[PDB]
């Protein structure tokens, strides 16, 4: 017998839940955190900076549109030596984020210095020739 | 282990602790806190338990409270800056006690004709508004005139608190605490999140909290350290303590010229006997209530400390408890509630008051004609320690204080925290994207 | 023997020389270009609607997450009659855009007008049959 | 010169700042400017100047 809830993750709930099931709601949780006159039209321009900052990344890295996206990065295990299922059936979103925290600059950097550097020169020189 | 390599989610569920604006949200209808701006409240706002997560709560860091003192204050000045200037009615008094003395009967003679068409308008005043002349007759003044000029509250502008709400921005989410045994900080346990806290009215007091929540099914005593003499005990009562308060003598009121297109109200003659303001306050509710306080007193501060002796401490402002039932500013001598260590208080009205603290320009109330009643019930209320003493369990007299008027709000905000919430992650996977 | 310099392009410095040797750089340029209260936040607001504007025509033209898109409009001779290497090895951005500055509108109007219109009959012709 | 200030009241409230009494002999205010510097300076200006 199993007791069961309505439809889906109400809100931030699987944050403590491993990276595998969390997976499962993304949608859910991106749509709901994307989307007296003074002080609020502040508050409005800043969320628009945020949201738009995010679609930037997204755009650059050739992830827009997707919620998840592979890219062409190695892993460096000096990050981590875990492997897949060590991380993803093991870890939460919390957890994990914070044991890679002082590494998110360095890949972020990574991915567009080298992968989106390469996939912008080699696509001019393959519509070239 | 497998070859990995970095994929890019968005939507990750994880946040950092972060200090914004909230929102102010109302059941939407010149009254202070009614602004003219303000969201309507969602009938039907939901709460998610989060469950594989908990969270350090810490009411001493709420940040809220410096947006509702700062808020709350330009409110208060906006809705009563087209009032009238008592500067012109600093001339001196010629007084006499009233025959029934807190009141005297006094005349001036200002503006005498300055393009209008004014008199000497006798009127009542009270001692606490005004300021002895020990060189004269004993004769008196506004006591502001040689302060700063204040100005008569304007008749149109209510001061009925508000239960306002405040909700999340875009990208932030309230947190809240339910541990019913949650007090000053800790890794609360059950924390759910809240897309916006209910009204917290805006009651203004000292050293007892009127209309405000209730504790879970007992007497929860918090504070930053029980052993620092330093801070203050905050405590949440399991049932709240009745007291019904009333201004008995019927008061008339009369408009005055005080220049061209200019007037002013002054209490007029009033009707019957003149008696003391007063509350009265259930001695049986009051008294268990105090059982059950000192039964969690003695957790910390010994099992036969003799505690609540009688007021004392600060200014009359602060020895005194303050109200505002009706919009005149009531000081009770709450002493009559703590009179007898381990209910009619006596009672005096004062109209020249301070917003909590006021520099320069500062609020006179008008007369209120009528009679003033109203009810409510103590929901919490602050205690103080005296101070150095001898350690043995003898004494620890929690006399009732308090200034710092951030505290009110403070005592409610307690369940709350606000988290900026960050959706871009990374993690890795199996395989290489196919790149051409 | 060869002096370096440390990694990449500092800030538009490529502007003088030939568009090929500055093409390297769109990835450094245009992260740098894209990403009191009251005159600032004005300014926010118009910094939102440049970004956006460009982020339009981009979307529209089928050029969006590229820096390096390909269109269908062929060169018009009229416009330049110099070659590939004689633009390309041989010309600065600031001096190319000067050349075809009468220009700009036309072609942009022709991308929209032609291929754009185009692109969206046929796509929906395609997929309904 | 070394002065002195008076507060005054002006009114309920009111206060104004007055020139108080003055500490010793009333002296005039000037400032000392080095002839070397100066004149140097000059020099140079003048040659180019002359351009
Ligand atoms: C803790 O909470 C309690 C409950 O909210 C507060 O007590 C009440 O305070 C309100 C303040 O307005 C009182 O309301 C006033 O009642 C007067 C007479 O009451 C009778 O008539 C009304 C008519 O609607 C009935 O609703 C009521 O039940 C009684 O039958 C009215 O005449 C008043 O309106 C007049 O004054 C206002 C002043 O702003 C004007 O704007 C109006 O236009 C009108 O002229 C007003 O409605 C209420 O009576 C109080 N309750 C009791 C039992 O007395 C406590 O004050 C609060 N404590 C703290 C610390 O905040
Ligand atoms: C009640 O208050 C006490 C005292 O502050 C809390 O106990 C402390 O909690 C902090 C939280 O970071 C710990 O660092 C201390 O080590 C705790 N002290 C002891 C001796 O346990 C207690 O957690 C609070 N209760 C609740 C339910 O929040
Ligand atoms: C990984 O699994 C083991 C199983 O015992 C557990 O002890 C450990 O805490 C897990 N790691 C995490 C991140 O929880
Ligand atoms: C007040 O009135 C009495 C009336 O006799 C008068 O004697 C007295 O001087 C007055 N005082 C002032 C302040 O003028
Ligand atoms: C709190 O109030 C309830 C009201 O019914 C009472 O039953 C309970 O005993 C009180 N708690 C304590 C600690 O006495
Ligand atoms: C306190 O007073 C309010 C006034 O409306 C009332 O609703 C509430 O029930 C009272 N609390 C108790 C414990 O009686
Ligand atoms: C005050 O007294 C007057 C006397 O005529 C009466 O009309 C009025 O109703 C009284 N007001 C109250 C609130 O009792
Ligand atoms: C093209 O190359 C020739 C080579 O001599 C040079 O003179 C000319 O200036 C170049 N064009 C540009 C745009 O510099």
């Amino acid at each position: 017998a199993v007791g069961i809830g309505a439809v889906f993750l109400g809100f931030l709930g699987a944050a403590g839940s491993t990276m595998g099931a969390a997976s499962m709601t993304l949608t859910v949780q991106a749509r709901q955190l994307l989307s007296w006159g003074i002080k609020q039209l502040q508050a409005r321009v800043l969320a628009v900076e945020r949201y738009l900052k995010d679609q930037q990344l997204l755009g650059i890295w050739g992830c827009s549109g997707k919620l998840i996206c592979c890219t062409a990065v190695p892993w460096n295990t000096s990050w981590s030596n875990k492997s897949y299922n060590q991380i993803w059936n093991n870890m939460t979103w919390m957890e994990w984020e914070r044991e890679i925290d002082n590494y998110t600059s360095l890949i972020y950097t990574l991915i567009e210095d080298s992968q989106n550097q390469q996939e912008k020169n080699e696509q001019e020189l393959l519509e070239l020739d | 282990a497998e070859q990995l390599w970095v994929t890019v989610y968005y939507g990750v569920p994880v946040w950092k602790e972060a200090t914004t604006t909230l929102f102010c949200a109302s059941d939407a209808r010149r009254n202070v806190w009614a602004t003219h701006a303000c969201v309507p409240t969602d009938p039907n706002p939901q709460e998610v338990v989060l469950e594989n997560v908990t969270e350090n709560f810490n009411m001493w860091k709420n940040n809220m409270v410096e947006q509702m003192h700062e808020d709350i204050i330009s409110l208060w000045d906006q809705s009563l800056k087209p009032c009238v200037k008592l500067t012109p009615l600093c001339v001196t008094l010629n007084c006499t006690d009233l025959r029934n003395g807190e009141i005297k009967n006094c005349s001036f003679n200002i503006t005498t004709s300055m393009r209008d068409k004014v008199q000497k308008e006798y009127a009542l005043f009270y001692k606490l508004d005004v300021v002895p002349i020990k060189n004269d007759n004993t004769s008196y003044r506004l006591i502001s005139c040689n302060t700063s000029v204040i100005t008569q509250a304007c008749p149109k502008v209510s001061f009925e608190p508000i239960p306002i709400h405040y909700c999340a921005p875009a990208g932030f989410a309230i947190l809240k605490c339910n541990d019913k045994k949650f007090n000053g900080t800790g890794p609360c346990t059950n924390v759910s999140t809240v897309q916006c806290t209910h009204g917290i009215r805006p009651v203004v007091s000292t050293q007892l909290l009127l209309n405000g929540s209730l504790a879970e099914e007992e007497v929860v005593i918090r504070s930053a350290n029980f052993t620092d003499n330093a801070k203050i005990i905050i405590v949440q009562l399991n049932k709240s303590v009745e007291i019904n308060c009333t201004r008995p003598n019927n008061n008339t009121r009369k408009s005055i010229h005080i220049g061209p297109g200019r007037w002013f109200y002054t209490t007029g003659e009033i009707i019957g006997d003149i008696r003391q303001a007063h509350c009265n306050i259930s001695g049986t509710k009051w008294n268990d209530t105090l059982k059950q306080i000192v039964v969690k007193l003695k957790e910390q501060f010994g099992n036969k400390t003799i505690v609540f002796n009688h007021s004392s401490g600060g200014d009359p402002e602060i020895v005194m408890h303050s109200f505002n039932c009706g919009g005149e500013f009531f000081y009770c001598n709450s002493t009559q509630l703590f009179n007898s260590t381990w209910i009619v208080l006596p009672c005096r009205i004062k109209q020249i008051v301070n917003m909590w603290q006021e520099v320069g320009k500062a609020m006179y109330a008008p007369p209120i004609k009528g009679q003033i009643r109203c009810s409510s019930n103590i929901t919490g209320l602050i205690l103080i320690r005296d101070g150095g003493k001898n350690r043995s369990e003898n004494t620890e007299i929690f006399r009732p204080g308090g200034g710092d008027m951030r505290d009110n709000w403070r005592s409610e905000l307690y369940k709350y925290k606000v988290v900026k919430i960050e959706p871009l992650g990374i993690a890795p996977t199996k395989c290489k994207r196919r790149v051409v």
